[PDB]
């Protein structure tokens, strides 16, 4: 546990995770790409959708 | 080659006497360099003088 080490009372929002992604990944692979995932079949561009 | 984030470079140098062709013969490659980067490479170019 690292609760007393880095967690802040306002909510430690430095700790992120990649939730939405089109495919499962190969072992020992990382992704820092931040492109918007089309969770719907409608393609979407720009800054949101 | 690049397997499991490991880039393998196998090499050999040979003195030859030939003008425009690839020589007919046998020559094994000693494993020389390995480098643990961990990236997905798709394209490659040479660089001359």
């Amino acid at each position: 546990n690292s609760n007393n080490l880095d967690s802040k009372v306002g909510g430690n929002y430095n700790y992120l995770y990649r939730l939405f992604r089109k495919s499962n990944l190969k072992p020992f692979e990382r992704d820092i790409s931040t492109e918007i995932y089309q969770a719907g079949s409608t393609p979407c561009n720009g800054v949101e959708g | 080659k690049n397997i499991d984030g490991y880039f393998k470079i196998y090499s050999k140098h040979t003195p030859i006497n030939l003008v425009r062709d690839l020589p007919q013969g046998f020559s094994a490659l000693e494993p020389l360099v390995d480098l643990p980067i961990g990236i997905n490479i798709t394209r490659f170019q040479t660089l001359l003088a």
